[PDB]
């Protein structure tokens, strides 16, 4: 590892996440000061662009979405609110305001692309929406109402060509894209959900492995790997690795890679997929590889 | 005051209270999340590795010059040795089944051995290539038989060719053993030959330090069995008689060596293990030379070296393991992993197993902790498979191809060869894997500057990989879209040919701009590429604006030919029709700015004012005045009616009815003589 | 008594910006008993903490500096004091977070 | 999923709305309950009647795609839609007999102001608030081509809209220079009424198109026979024959060989003239089939 910048991130209050563009020429930061600020970081250098004031609580994520959109932000907060930034002629104004939870939306990802510009967020009180951009500022709204149980804790699309779904199709015919994200809540339970042939959202399969509360879990990039890989972490200090090795099988196997000495906060994937970040509650990150020989090895130790 | 830190976290009165989550800064208050960008960039918020880090995964410290040839060389060799297939919509490369890479790679690694600091890696490298060249490349000897080499012939030339390599693996270390020993021992030195097989140098040593019965003995011992015979009965007699106890250790270990005997058991109860000391090569060179007749094969050799080194119930061990070149040296005994339950060798050993079993495990071989002491340096990695595979194994797993690809693709895109990134990911058998993995990289790294380094990257990708131009400008286009200019956008969406994407943003930001500069030329440019009719019949709003704005401008241009060449009434006609069919079109723009509603103006002052140099052409004086043609002789009665239809302001409009009353005022002072 | 009503967590990072400790003990004094329900009013709070409400929330991060910043001076008996002011408090409101969070749990688990 | 009433599920959650036990989320929905609410509030049902809707515009186009437009306000009539079912009556032409003096008394028929309906239908054909279904169903019976090729997803559909306006237009156009309308101060679309048709021009049109789909099946052996056979050109369609032939002989689906021969057969018959040198090839590649 080596560093390339030190970003002053103007903060006076705790952060809680810090997401680049598609591109790693910007960077975003979130905290308990309520506000998100935006930075260009190009070549090392550092330029505040915006101050992103307009949440009422501490912001818990942001998610940039796919530049095929325009630049577009997403956050999510304590006060029930998810908010949705754009950049237009240089200026950034807010682009939508959802309120349409009934605690604290701990998590925000969008999906791949392919799917079209659609936002899941997962809330406290237990739900999962999602927002569908239909055209010209409107936006369609889906609330998973109990999608876990106690709480819901973190959100990871499914990225769009799922390995091996595309045997059966003759040339000349479109993919049919099957919808699908993770997520992880205080239930201890990782559940898989599903788009349906009638556009409702559907519990597919349970992950149950964590003995305690999941706080994150993000699903592998579907590039090269001719596996669908998730990693999900939890409040006794686990991470597990899960591999699903025939997409027809729907069948799932748990692979411990690690059990911290305290909490594991959230799980990170490399743009390559080849690669794990995990973020320790002693406050550090450690990074994670497959060998040849399957195994899970750390690389910062 | 000045702001403090974050209290660290054994000071926190939120310590270890993360359950409590009724108080969301108890159970979250003390979180954080890390992103991941390109080039394996990380974007961090912890204790080391307020504030964020930008941090990268990356190798060792940057000699650009020289770390760069590692990848490139060995990538420009590759790439003589795949056929490249465009029967998809995605290309494939696949390997040239073969043996000719094996010695491409080992002269290149010969060159490439000297200077350069990554030498321990270099070197180890070219372990691996010779050792490619001694078990499946040939050039030399067999190669000189004008018939089908025996598969005997082929054992035996492996075996000559080991039979040099496990010398040229120990030389250094020997060269070094003997500088020291020579002058304190020169039975040391002596034996120190013995096991790099340098008898010639072992007897002139010999007779050099006045050892002259052992010179002759060993000048003797590269062929006849009796002689190991003879000292396997010496040395049975000397113990049984105890005499061995008045004879040197050191020379009694070259009796042995000599005797084909690994350990000798002497009547003191010391042993003389043989192998003791040494190396795993030169372990396994004794195995090769002392223990075996010249008619056995590498096979038994790596067995009864392996016999050697293992646990047993009834023999003691007496090999040394093989073991990595950066593990060598160590002290490390092993002590035995209780998860590891494959222990780590040498690549130079699993290809020796691989060559000795043809369904031996190629997964411990391709693995990076076998090669180097970098688990992130697949360069060795995936250059071993891409000839294993043209070698025609094939019993590697789908999931280790795709995390070698994947990770090698990713070593190229950390360190800034994403061209060779698209290069590695094009050996994936899986078109929809492939294409996918292709588009998305492409997505990152097409860049709008078009720079000597971006030219010279696409055009490689286009002329050599066949990658699909129209992804380099769907990428340039999702690029344009995130940096906002839409001309770079619009003429990346048509370098994708969707006509449409190109014609409705033309007709709102480049048509205006460029009629009132009367830059035609240029947006002459974008419509005639967009008017043939198997493109312009797929155009939405077309015979409107497209071909309105691009009528005016060959209308211009024709007047621009007729005022320079003596043009025919044929062609006059044409233009007279080609201006009436212009004035009840420029009525029909869709203009959105007053930029367009002046760019429509200026474009009907420019029609009136050609519609009368195109009829002074067609009414030209008669044959008594040698005068220019006059534009103001022009009948009103061919002028007001298509006048009455330019869409032009007052400040246009009413100068027209001046040159109108001008030429009717005409037509009656010329109606009255 | 208007802008605790819009953030008492931007007033106590002012009250830390400008060294007004005694102020930031008993703005902390206040607001760990305003979550508590004897002033939820004055702190913009529209429900105390119960197993019947959204989750709670208090500015730890700026608690631990002002315990930090009372205790940089530890040879005066009065930064001590005004320190375990604040300590003992903040118990006697988590206690009551771990019973909240204990019945919350038994109301999500039938 | 409706079984009782029109828009059965979001009816069901107004209803419970006024009930002063409502302890639900509010959705945004309607209000009102008439047809228009949805694009006069612009709000929207709740997504079983909203799923049903969508199902009943795709089979209500496919029978009016069919001719089955009685059947269309049939199922109109059986899914509560009876405000639906009377729109799909407005196109008829307007007759009453009794202006000739009857000796007993006849049935006025048609809708005296089916100008103003077909406006009033290419009105609702335009706004994208309507489902790409109902756009539809109102533009096959208001010359609307360009709000009707959206859902024309066949070879077959993409003629037939071509067709079906290229009648309409030309019904109109005799209608408006025969019967004398007065006082009418609102147009139908000069797009449409200032239509040129001709048969070769729809076949030019649907090799235009951007429909993929289409552009491969309009390179089909009988898509092309049906091109010639609309044309009336036995002159081309003998170069087609020609054309296969000379590639593919050896090849030809031998029931296309079958049908090329009858056809000759049948032109011959009728006394119709075929290129006889390419008539002759035909007969000799299928007595070698």
């Amino acid at each position: 590892v080596s560093v390339i910048n030190t970003v002053d991130t103007s903060h006076e209050d705790m952060i809680h996440d810090a997401q680049m563009d598609y591109y790693g020429t910007r960077l975003a930061t979130c905290s308990s000061d309520r506000s998100v600020k935006i930075f260009d970081v190009r070549n090392g250098g550092q330029i505040l662009i915006a101050d992103l004031r307009g949440h009422e609580g501490p912001v818990w994520q942001v998610a940039w979405a796919h530049p095929m959109y325009g630049n577009i932000l997403a956050s999510c907060s304590y006060d029930r609110k998810v908010i949705i930034w754009r950049e237009e002629n240089g200026t950034w104004e807010k682009s939508h305001e959802h309120a349409g939870h009934d605690s604290s939306v701990n998590s925000v990802c969008w999906a791949p692309h392919d799917y079209g510009l659609i936002l899941a967020c997962g809330s406290s009180d237990g739900a999962i929406s999602l927002l569908t951009y239909t055209g010209e500022g409107q936006w369609e709204v889906k609330k998973i109402n109990n999608a876990h149980t106690i709480g819901c804790n973190a959100v990871s699309w499914a990225p769009a060509v799922v390995p091996g779904s595309l045997i059966d199709h003759p040339s000349g015919q479109k993919p049919n894209y099957i919808k699908r994200f993770a997520s992880g809540g205080c239930d201890n339970l990782i559940k898989l959900w599903k788009e349906e042939e009638d556009g409702q959202w559907k519990e597919e399969q349970k992950l149950e492995a964590h003995s305690d509360w999941v706080r994150d879990v993000a699903w592998a990039p579907s590039i090269g790997l001719p596996t669908s890989t998730i990693a999900s972490c939890s409040q006794d200090g686990r991470v597990f690795i899960w591999t699903c090795d025939d997409a027809s099988s729907n069948t799932w196997s748990p692979k411990l890679l690690h059990k911290f000495n305290d909490v594991v906060w959230h799980v990170s994937w490399s743009i390559t997929a080849n690669i794990l970040a995990v973020s320790g509650g002693d406050n550090k990150v450690t990074l994670w590889k497959e060998s040849v020989d399957g195994q899970w090895v750390c690389i910062s130790d | 005051r000045r702001q403090l830190g974050l209290v660290p976290r054994e000071k926190s009165v939120t310590y270890g209270k993360g359950k409590l989550l009724m108080d969301m800064a108890l159970f979250m208050g003390r979180s954080f999340r890390v992103g991941w960008g390109p080039n394996w960039t990380l974007a961090n918020s912890g204790e080391q590795l307020f504030k964020v880090h930008l941090e990268k995964l990356s190798l060792r410290q940057r000699k650009p010059d020289e770390d760069m040839k590692l990848y490139q060389t060995p990538l420009e060799l590759k790439l003589k040795h795949s056929t490249v297939h465009v029967d998809e919509l995605c290309p494939l490369i696949v390997p040239n089944l073969g043996v000719a890479v094996i010695h491409d790679y080992a002269d290149w690694v010969k060159e490439a051995s000297g200077d350069l600091p990554e030498a321990q890696i270099v070197k180890h490298w070219s372990l691996t290539w010779t050792l490619c060249e001694a078990l499946w490349g040939h050039l030399k000897e067999l190669d000189s038989q004008l018939n089908e080499p025996r598969e005997y012939i082929q054992i035996l030339e492996r075996r000559r060719a080991f039979s040099r390599w496990l010398s040229c693996t120990a030389t250094p270390q020997i060269e070094e053993e003997v500088s020291l020993t020579q002058k304190n021992s020169p039975v040391e030195a002596v034996f120190s030959y013995l096991t790099g097989k340098r008898i010639s140098e072992a007897c002139s040593l010999a007779q050099q330090s006045g050892d002259h019965r052992l010179a002759l003995l060993l000048s003797q011992f590269v062929g006849s069995q009796s002689v190991r015979e003879l000292l396997t009965m010496q040395l049975v007699d000397w113990h049984q008689l105890q005499a061995d106890s008045f004879i040197q250790d050191e020379r009694l270990r070259i009796f042995a060596l000599l005797a084909g005997k690994p350990v000798w058991q002497l009547s003191e109860k010391k042993q003389i293990n043989v192998c003791s000391q040494l190396d795993w090569k030169r372990s396994l060179a004794i195995h090769l030379w002392y223990l075996l007749p010249p008619t056995a094969s590498i096979s038994r050799a790596l067995s009864m070296y392996e016999e050697a080194f293992q646990n047993t119930s009834d023999s003691d061990r007496y090999a040394c393991s093989p073991l990595p070149s950066y593990l060598e040296g160590s002290g490390c005994v092993i002590a035995e992993e209780q998860n590891s339950q494959t222990p780590l060798r040498d690549v130079c050993f699993h290809l020796l197993k691989l060559y000795s079993d043809r369904h031996y495990d190629l997964n411990q071989l391709l693995e990076p902790r076998s090669i180097t002491a970098d688990p992130l340096d697949y360069r060795l990695s995936w250059h071993l498979w891409e000839v294993l595979r043209a070698l025609n194994y094939t019993h590697l797993s789908a999931q280790c191809e795709g995390v070698l690809q994947a990770s090698y693709a990713g070593q190229l895109e950390s360190e800034g060869l994403w061209e060779w990134a698209i290069f590695v990911l094009l050996h994936i058998d899986n078109s929809g894997i492939r294409e996918k993995a292709v588009r998305e990289l492409l997505t990152r790294h097409c860049q709008l500057l078009e720079t000597p380094e971006s030219w010279a990257k696409e055009t490689f990708l286009t002329q050599k990989l066949r990658v699909p131009a129209k992804w380099i400008h769907e990428a340039k286009a999702v690029r344009a879209h995130m940096e906002s200019d839409k001309h770079l956008e619009a003429l990346c969406l048509f370098k994708a040919e969707h006509w449409n994407r190109c014609h409705k943003l033309i007709i709102r930001h480049l048509a205006s701009d460029a009629i009132i500069n009367e830059n035609y030329d240029y947006l002459k440019g974008f419509l005639e590429d967009l008017a043939p009719p198997e493109r312009s019949s797929l155009i939405q709003d077309w015979e409107t604006s497209g071909l309105v704005y691009l009528d005016y401008i060959r209308v211009i241009e024709m007047l621009r030919h007729i005022q320079q060449v003596d043009c025919s009434g044929n062609d006059l006609e044409q233009l007279h029709i080609k201006v009436t069919s212009l004035c009840s079109r420029i009525e029909q723009i869709q203009c959105y700015s007053a930029k367009d509603r002046l760019a429509q103006s200026d474009m009907a002052k420019r029609v009136a004012n050609l519609l009368r140099v195109v009829l002074s052409l067609h009414h030209p004086p008669d044959r008594t005045s040698d005068s220019t043609p006059d534009p103001q002789r022009v009948p009103l009665r061919l002028l007001a009616p298509h006048i009455g239809r330019l869409p032009m302001p007052e400040d246009y409009a009413m100068d027209e009815l001046r040159s109108l009353t001008q030429s009717y005022l005409r037509e009656l002072a010329v109606g009255s003589l | 008594n208007s802008y605790k009503k819009v953030d008492a967590a931007e007033l106590l990072r002012l009250y830390l910006n400008y060294d007004l400790l005694e102020e930031a003990v008993d703005l902390v004094s206040e607001y760990v008993d305003a979550v508590l329900g004897k002033g939820h009013q004055y702190f913009g709070i529209e429900f105390p903490l119960s197993a019947t409400a959204p989750m709670v929330w208090l500015p730890y991060s700026s608690i631990d500096q002002l315990l930090q910043a009372l205790g940089e001076n530890s040879a005066n008996s009065h930064n001590i004091a005004l320190s375990q002011k604040i300590l003992d408090k903040l118990e006697d409101y988590q206690q009551k977070v771990d019973k909240a969070t204990r019945d919350l749990l038994y109301r999500r688990t039938l | 999923y409706a079984k009782s009433v029109y828009w059965e599920n979001t009816l069901h959650t107004l209803k419970q709305r006024q009930l002063t036990s409502y302890v639900g989320s509010v959705r945004p929905l309607v209000t009102e309950l008439d047809p228009d609410a949805p694009i006069r509030q612009k709000m929207p049902l709740d997504d079983l009647d909203r799923e049903d809707e969508v199902r009943l515009l795709k089979y209500l186009f496919t029978l009016i795609r069919a001719g089955m437009t009685e059947e269309a306000q049939r199922l109109c009539k059986r899914c509560g839609q009876a405000w639906r079912a009377a729109t799909l009556e407005g196109w008829k032409l307007y007759h009453d007999p009794n202006v000739n003096g009857g000796t007993e008394l006849e049935p006025v028929e048609g809708n005296p102001y089916r100008r103003i309906w077909k406006i009033s239908c290419w009105r609702m054909a335009e706004d994208e608030l309507f489902n790409r279904y109902e756009r539809a169903i109102y533009a096959a019976l208001s010359g609307n081509l360009k709000q009707l090729l959206p859902v024309c997803d066949t070879w077959e559909d993409t003629v037939w809209a071509y067709f079906r306006v290229m009648v309409d237009s030309l019904v109109e156009q005799e209608i408006q220079t025969s019967v004398a309308t007065l006082d009418e101060t609102e147009e139908l679309p000069r797009e449409y009424l200032g239509a040129n048709w001709t048969l070769e021009k729809v076949f030019e049109e649907l090799q235009a198109t951007d429909k993929k789909r289409v552009l491969e099946e309009n390179q089909e052996h009988y898509h092309i026979v049906q091109k010639f056979l609309i044309l009336g050109d036995i002159d081309g369609l003998m170069d087609e024959f020609s054309k296969w032939l000379s590639k593919s002989r050896n090849n030809l689906p031998g029931h296309l060989l079958r049908f090329m021969t009858h056809l000759i057969l049948f032109f011959r018959t009728l006394g119709l003239q075929t290129k006889e040198e390419v008539s002759i090839e035909v007969l000799k590649t299928y007595i070698q089939l």
